[PDB]
């Protein structure tokens, strides 16, 4: 599959996030317990709550489509649908909102992805959400200074960075440690204090942000100079126009 | 010269507008704001008096971790916090909607035919003046026939009256001028000739019912109240029996055959009667705004005064209250009438078009749409990238999408002279913006936007309509902020570049050319600033009938 | 034939039923099974005899939480159902051997009623079904128990609710899959105002049959609205065949290839490969490492892309067994495919647009709700001309129990009565049989 | 003892009320009246200020060739000219309507289920009280989640709040009483036990949105505004993602699955959304009036307080403005709530029935209708023939038809305990009255009246309904004055005689048992007097945001 | 030709289109008939009147036996004439929305076909006072006009429509 037109680094990064054959660079290690704590849906050692009984207990009628489509593990279990949400700074965060929803629906099964300017969310069955979340948090989807895990109070995508290079967060869930050069998650994604903070590693320096970003800007690569990507947008517009008419 | 938004960005923030970094969390939250401080104190006072907790700044999250900004009302030098632009807190905004809701246009053409042909009596300017004197007694709620009538207090209903207009100058000049909207006085020569040509010998009433009644009741009251008192005044002024068969022809004429509502009624999911915001088509909203007859030398000023009229009415009062409510949508609309931002973008696009094509010179086709809307889109987006203070000001992607696409769609229609290609340029803008920044608006912002290109030139039942005839009830447009007032500006744009007197209904244009209105429709942004300063005096209050 | 296209038709197990059927044999204007389904939907009413009896006994009439103390009437309606139903049927029918059906269910707690087709051939619309049914049951209950003139108005309130003070039958104990004509968002919309949960309940959650019934109703409305007249007709018929009728087993085969490990993106890749293999699309231009595809048949590209959209919904929401992500599939299947190809998405962007607002109004405070409460007449989901709502039906058929406003919650009365009707329950089967029957008449 | 109207007739006229002749034409026309003189003076001041003639006593016919009467508001000792009872001039009447229009009842039962099942979280009295502190900040238009929100001024919106009620005493007694409508405190013990049994363990919100918003917008705003801020407060108090799939189930529950509107929407000819007067059924209007829980030992006082509520809302505001306008229909309504006239007639009927049958113990049949409605019709008519001052007071036939038939229909329902035979007695009264005096009401008064007998007990689609479920949209009733408020009184009458806590909807009854309303629904006629005297303080005014 | 579309007194300056529709009425009518019919020689009728100024259109009965109601008459008619007018003159994509407006008016911004240049004896389903009322929303003057003021035939047509409702 080709995913996206264009000849910039931004274009190629958009294609790499979409392509499930592209190995996302891992930047940081986070424990399973700490992914669960940052999600905030259940406590360490709490069993997965259910919203309905396990599929095996349901005894369903013959349906060829259900027979052909394998349920994800949390669907077989009857897990709640829960979420993880990220905010990406327009100052060259690596992932950005439509890049995320486009990539999630090429990479992940059984996914409800939503895009907004200031937040992007995926909702899926809880045990599977914890497996995808580890990948969203440990890889180049995430930078701990220019991206934030935020289930509410998301303001900051469009704000000026502070003097540490961190995005604004009304609830200060991610705190830059001057003594380590590292960010700690101090609250979960809804803003409740964590018993112990989670190491998120060092923010990417400016060169690596520029290498990995998927936003077009005049002070990075401008979209208007990616003339092949503009051509396909304009093509789409004109073809939908003429199709709607006759 | 500097970009037109620079002054505003220098007022809002200590840093120069190009500076990428700042420091947050040091402003004391809500305590940085005079208006939040007034609200905290008033919540304490309200909750103590009534015995139920109310406003409390410690419920939920703590506002003001970043600068709570002032906003410049565009075209003014007034800077206010945004709460002063919420429709609840701004009496000019409430009165702008009351003045539209309480107005109807009602012909006298069928009515004079009924009097000549059915009653066998003559109509002349003199009999019209006597009828006008009579209806200006009766329209506010006072009696002309029966004994023992009890009536409205004239000072509570001082804003209700009836005027007339006609395109016949000699007939206009014969009717008492107290009652006449004088087309030649209110409009420059060329527009006046266009409007008088449209009206001809037709004679129309502009009826305004009392704001206190509109507020007590609804917009569908207006044409009924108008017709009741027209009916009484036809009885009294032309010496009818007081209720005979011919009386029903004046009722059917005033209520149906020669009425022009400001808004048409809505379907059941969003049920409303006439004269509610969702029924006002975009070409009528451009006609209600009176910037066209004052600022005709500057088509950008005329178009963006219509965008301010519409962004406030359609997003703040209609979508943000009739269709939702709560804290609502103040800043989704203020992005289109503050900080001179949309002005900077749209002057750029007008100048680009002037230079490449000449206004109204460009071919009316897709090539022009692709050239102008792309060029103006990239200009606007580059401003947010060059100026971090501008991006932190218009912090929601939906606000940016509406402002960039309004400048692109208005500029396209300044090139073509045709609002449909303007509309196609608005959609292309959204598609380019989405791919540039990998974001557009809120979750639901581009429902109409992705339907948009295909429905611009469709001809199917519930898809095809010239932009001027669309409105908040066009199906794709019925839900979402950041479009409807901008579409009223695109509908105004080619007509302001052409120098046309009106966009869609010349009767509606004339009917707001009247300084007896409470709100001044020639200077909508100026009035929004006056209301934000708490200096506007609305009609409709109950002070005269309540304790001192 | 006005069009030369032929399609192969299959059953809901992926087996061929009939090869080389002309496209118009599936037209709502020609197919006699779609005519039967549509006339069935206009004429069928579910009567809740138990609910009428309980509303009378408690005097709880006229809508939620309403009750008139002192008006209670205790009538043994369910224990006399057979007699009440027979007396209602003799008022409902036109003649004794016509197509009127009145059938008790649940031990007489419910009745299936199908009002005779002939009453509709001399009616403007479809409200004769609830209004003829309601009065015949109100009169049959009054006559069964000799209810007095002083009390009979309570029977009328228990059956039809607060109408005509309310515009709708507010508090009624009858139900139809259609809703009242005043609630149409435009003229021609009545076959679109059918809750998605009602279609899923009538088809017993069989995914392919729910998608077929939903497509049949949506594309039949497109004819009534005039959208499928002239230039657009073939586009609508091909959408019907390929998205709703599993033409050429396209939907089925995509689901089979992507069901064990697939995503929306894997389905896209397969559908673009299939469209190229079949000559529906071709490379028009090479950019830098990027092929721009073109087509000489936009209606067929749109249909193939529609089949892929359905299959993607089945893969995506089938893997979650949770319907909510259908709004996301309907958006990003179409957003991804246009950047994958350079061609327009399904319905030239109007599925993608419907999905943006549907996503917002199923994950926000402002309105909407869960997938199952939408319908083609809903303001949020009316914009695509038949190519979005059938996917919502498939998704709610695949939901394993994540919804509060599930078909069990909203559509139990409808499920008991309307799933009894073979053509409502298994329409894929009857429409394909009728198409094979009339195949040589096109 | 004197008939109940004698005091008022002695105040009106110099003659004793039995006197048959008077003198006319010597009072100086309008100059006899304080109120008319205030209006003439105001007219001259308004016309000068705005440059358009307005109220003028020399236009049309000269009011006051007879005495312009004062009216006693029944159950009070307040006497005012009828102009002080016009809804435009009476802020209590305007507020009564705003308090209904801006109220909605919204369950928490689906909401709490979504929290326990989809979210997997607990609900307790503690998490409800937290939710209610949150929603009492949010509901008037203040923010709980996002940064940089701009909000409503708390003092402009001090009348908006959320309370709850439940039949579960142990949850009710544990929430801050600030938020609770306490059924046990508000209702006498018998009525409280009926209401708590109807509600059971359900928990319901009574949401009142701001009067300034209801006036700016319409009734259909109310349930949307309520739902937006319940949705925000659910997200903030229960820690949802701020916008996830489950958020849509709170919106569907608060907007549709567990909402109770005050009025349902109307057909297109009279298009209106929810919470407008035509959608309010008569049973609800009786339940909104709170006389039942204060005056329960006197079924006539409870019934006639409902008639006053309904006559004012349905005739003066709804038919006389929403559906017409102008001078309107003040005295078509005041006949039912002034000079103790309907009270005299109805206390006569109540005594008749209590002596002959005992309250509620007459057979529910046509024999009882014929006996009681004919006896009370001839009593009321005889009073107009014995007291020429009473006839000159209720000078219009329609006024007399409504008053005599309201007493006949209420007394019939006091006998049978059933509103439907009450309604049949109303119609029989009209037919007897028409034959006795060879007139009834105005040209179109008895459209419903002649359809009336046949439609009382019909079962057909748009004919058959218990009276309690009928309202201003029942087809026969959709046009004409002098019926709808009286029908609300008839709907109340058998329930008041039976001692029932409510007429049609227990939730509606409880929802107005609240002294945090601006209007006092326990004493509607007392409030109308207070407004007439200019002593009622309404909500909604803009004085705080306008100049001095 | 005047750009007077969308309801009383409405006009869009600059949108005028001068098309010889009445002079080409036969070709336009035939092209609309071909879209309106289900099959050749079915009960579709398209007949010109008043030297091409008017057309009587009867949409085929079969489209109603697969419809919920009656709005297919105006909607199928209107779109077949809009497409036949566009095709007759090769109206461009840019201008064709004015044809749509001149035929069907301000719909869908208005609920009714406000300013349409087509007419039916029935009115839209939203305007019914109750379910089942559509055959009642037929103006008395329409009945009297269709029966040429023959007293007994106007009484008969009105009673048929009333009692059928
Ligand atoms: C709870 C929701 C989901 C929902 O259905 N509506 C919300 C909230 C709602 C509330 C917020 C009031 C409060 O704080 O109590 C109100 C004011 C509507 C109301 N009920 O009165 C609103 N949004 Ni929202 N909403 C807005 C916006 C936005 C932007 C904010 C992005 C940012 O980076 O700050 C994003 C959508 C996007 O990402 O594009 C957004 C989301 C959201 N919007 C998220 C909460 C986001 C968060 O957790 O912080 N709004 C805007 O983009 C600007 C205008 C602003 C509206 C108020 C005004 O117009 O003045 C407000 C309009
Ligand atoms: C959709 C429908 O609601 P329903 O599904 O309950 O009928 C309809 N409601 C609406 O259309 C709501 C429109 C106004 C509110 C939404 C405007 S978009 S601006 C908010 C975006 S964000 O700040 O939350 O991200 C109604 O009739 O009430
Ligand atoms: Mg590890
Ligand atoms: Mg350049
Ligand atoms: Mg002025
Ligand atoms: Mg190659
Ligand atoms: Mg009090
Ligand atoms: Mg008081
Ligand atoms: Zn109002």
């Amino acid at each position: 599959a080709q995913y996206y037109p264009g000849t910039t680094k931004v274009a190629q990064n958009r294609r790499n996030f979409c392509n499930p054959e592209y190995e996302l660079e891992k930047l940081r290690e986070i424990s399973d317990e700490d992914v669960v704590k940052i999600l905030g849906h259940r406590a360490p050692g709490e069993e997965y709550p259910s919203v309905h009984p396990p599929l095996e207990e349901m005894d369903e009628p013959e349906d060829a489509i259900r027979e052909m489509v394998e349920p994800i593990d949390g669907a077989k279990a009857g897990d709640r649908v829960r979420y993880i949400q990220f905010t990406d700074s327009m100052y060259f965060a690596p992932a950005q909102p439509y890049v995320r929803s486009r990539a999630y629906l090429c990479r992940y099964r059984g996914a409800d992805a939503g895009t907004l300017s200031g937040r992007q969310i995926i909702e899926t069955r809880e045990r599977d959400l914890e497996k995808i979340s580890k990948e969203l948090l440990e890889t180049e989807f995430f930078d701990p200074a220019r991206s934030g895990v935020r289930g509410k109070s998301v303001h900051g995508h469009s704000l000026r960075l502070d003097e540490d290079g961190m995005m604004f967060d009304m609830l200060r869930r991610q705190i830059y440690n001057k003594d380590t050069g590292r960010v700690e998650m101090v609250k979960n994604q809804i803003g409740d204090e964590l018993d112990e903070p989670v190491d998120l590693g060092e923010p990417l320096d400016e060169e690596t942000l520029m290498e990995k970003t998927t936003i077009y800007r005049v002070d990075g690569e401008a979209y208007r100079d990616d003339v092949e990507a503009v051509e396909i947008m304009q093509r789409i517009h004109v073809l939908r126009s003429q199709g709607g008419f006759n | 010269a500097d970009k037109l938004f620079i002054n505003a960005l220098k007022k809002k923030f200590e840093e120069s507008p190009e500076e990428k970094k700042t420091t947050f969390y040091t402003l004391g939250g809500w305590k940085q704001s005079e208006r939040k401080t007034e609200f905290v104190n008033a919540g304490k006072e309200v909750a103590a008096k009534r015995g139920i907790p109310q406003y409390n700044p410690d419920i939920g999250t703590p506002l003001g971790q970043r600068v709570l900004m002032p906003y410049q009302v565009s075209t003014t030098d007034t800077y206010v916090e945004g709460d002063d632009l919420h429709f609840v807190n701004n009496a000019a905004m409430q009165q702008m909607w009351d003045d539209i809701r309480r107005t109807v246009i009602v012909g006298l053409n069928h009515a004079h035919a009924v009097i000549e042909k059915r009653l066998g009596k003559e109509v002349t300017p003199e009999t019209i003046t006597h009828y006008l004197e009579t209806v200006n007694h009766a329209m506010p709620g006072a009696a002309v026939v029966q004994e023992h009538m009890v009536e409205t207090h004239p000072a509570l209903v001082a804003d209700s009256y009836v005027k007339v207009f006609t395109g016949n100058d000699e007939i206009a000049d014969e009717i008492d001028p107290a009652f006449v909207i004088d087309i030649n006085k209110q409009f420059p020569e060329d527009q006046a000739e266009t409007l008088k040509a449209e009206v001809g010998d037709g004679i129309w009433q502009v009826v305004r019912i009392p704001t206190i009644v509109s507020r007590t009741c609804d917009g569908a009251t207006t044409s009924r109240w108008s017709a009741m008192q027209i009916g009484m005044s036809m009885i009294s002024a032309y010496k009818q029996a007081a209720g005979e068969a011919a009386t029903g022809d004046f009722a059917y004429a005033a209520k149906h055959a020669e009425v022009i509502h400001m808004g048409t009624y809505l379907p059941v999911r969003r049920a409303r009667g006439e004269n509610e915001p969702g029924g006002v088509p975009f070409g009528y909203l451009a006609d209600i705004c009176q910037s066209s007859r004052v600022n005709y030398e500057d088509p950008v000023r005329v178009s963006l005064d219509v965008v301010a009229t519409g962004a406030m009415l359609y997003d703040q009062i209609w979508l943000g209250s009739y269709m939702s409510g709560g804290v609502g949508f103040t800043q989704y609309a203020t992005a289109a009438y503050t900080d001179n931002i949309l002005d900077d973008f749209t002057y750029f696009g007008k100048e680009y078009v002037e230079d490449k094509y000449g206004l109204c010179e460009a071919p009316n086709n897709m090539d022009t749409v692709l050239d102008v809307a792309t060029e103006v889109t990239f200009y606007g987006l580059e401003q947010y990238e060059e100026y971090p203070a501008l991006l932190e000001d218009q912090f929601g992607g939906s606000q940016r999408a509406a402002v960039v696409a309004a400048a692109a769609g208005c500029s396209t229609a300044f090139a073509t002279g045709n609002a449909q290609t303007g509309l196609s340029g608005w959609y292309l803008s959204m598609y380019l913006h989405k791919e540039q920044h990998s974001r557009l608006g809120f979750y639901g912002y581009d429902l109409q936007d992705q339907c948009g290109a295909s429905n611009v030139f469709s001809i199917r039942g519930d898809e095809g309509l010239p932009l001027e005839l669309r409105g908040p009830n066009y199906p794709n447009y019925a839900m979402n902020v950041g479009h409807q007032g901008e579409y009223a500006g695109i509908s105004q744009a080619p007509h302001a570049a052409r120098g046309d007197a009106f966009v869609f209904n010349p009767l509606v244009k004339i009917a707001f050319a009247d300084d007896n209105l409470v709100f001044d429709f020639t200077n909508v942004r100026g009035e929004f600033a006056k209301g934000a300063l708490r200096e506007f005096e609305p009609a409709g209050e109950r002070a005269l009938i309540t304790p001192a | 034939a006005k069009f030369e296209d032929k399609v192969d038709l299959y059953d809901d197990r992926g087996n061929l039923v009939e090869e080389q059927v002309p496209l118009e044999a599936l037209s709502p204007l020609r197919n006699p099974a779609i005519k039967s389904i549509v006339q069935g939907i206009k004429r069928t009413v579910a009567v809740n005899l138990e609910g009428i009896e309980n509303a009378l006994k408690t005097a709880k009439v006229g809508g939620p939480a309403c009750k008139i103390m002192g008006r209670e009437l205790d009538l043994d309606i369910v224990g006399n159902a057979e007699s009440i139903a027979a007396a209602a049927k003799e008022m409902i029918q036109v003649t004794e051997d016509d197509d009127t059906n009145v059938e008790l269910l649940g031990g007489g707690k419910r009745a299936l009623v199908q009002v005779p087709s002939a009453r509709f051939d001399v009616a403007a619309e479809y409200s004769a079904a609830p209004l003829v049914t309601a009065t015949a049951f109100v009169q049959a209950i009054i006559n069964e128990f000799d209810v007095s003139m002083y009390d009979a108005n309570m029977v009328k309130a228990a059956v039809l609710g607060r109408y005509p003070q309310s515009v709708e039958y507010m508090g009624a104990n009858i139900a139809t899959m259609l809703d009242i004509p005043q609630k149409l968002e435009g003229p021609g919309y009545a076959l679109r105002n059918i809750m998605v949960n009602h279609v899923v309940a009538a088809t017993l959650k069989n995914t392919l049959q729910a998608a077929a019934l939903s497509t049949i109703l949506e594309q039949t409305a497109m004819f009534e609205m005039g959208d499928a007249v002239g230039a657009f007709e073939r586009m609508h018929l091909l959408g019907l065949a390929y998205q709703g009728m599993n033409a050429d087993n396209l939907v089925f085969d995509l689901v089979k290839a992507n069901g064990k490990e697939g995503t929306v993106g894997s389905v896209i890749a397969d559908l673009v490969e299939r469209a190229l293999e079949d000559g529906v699309i071709k490379v028009e231009k090479e950019l830098t490492d990027y092929k721009v595809y073109g087509t000489d048949d936009l209606a067929m590209w749109n249909a193939y892309a529609a089949a892929g959209l359905m299959a993607a919904t089945m893969v995506n929401q089938g893997a979650a067994r949770a319907a909510q992500g259908v709004s996301s599939t309907l958006l990003y299947y179409n957003d991804l495919i246009e950047f994958e190809t350079g061609l327009p998405s399904v319905d030239f962007g109007k599925v993608e647009g419907t999905a943006v607002g549907f996503s917002f109004f199923s994950h926000s405070i402002y309105g909407g709700g869960g997938p199952g409460i939408f319908n083609g007449n809903h303001i949020v989901t009316r914009h695509s001309k038949g190519f979005a709502i059938p996917c919502v039906a498939a998704a709610m058929a695949l939901d394993a129990g994540t919804q509060m406003f599930s078909p069990e919650a909203t559509s139990g009365l409808i499920k008991e009565v309307f799933s009894q009707v073979d053509e409502f329950r298994e329409p894929l089967k009857y429409v394909v049989e009728a198409a094979a029957e009339i195949k040589n008449e096109i």
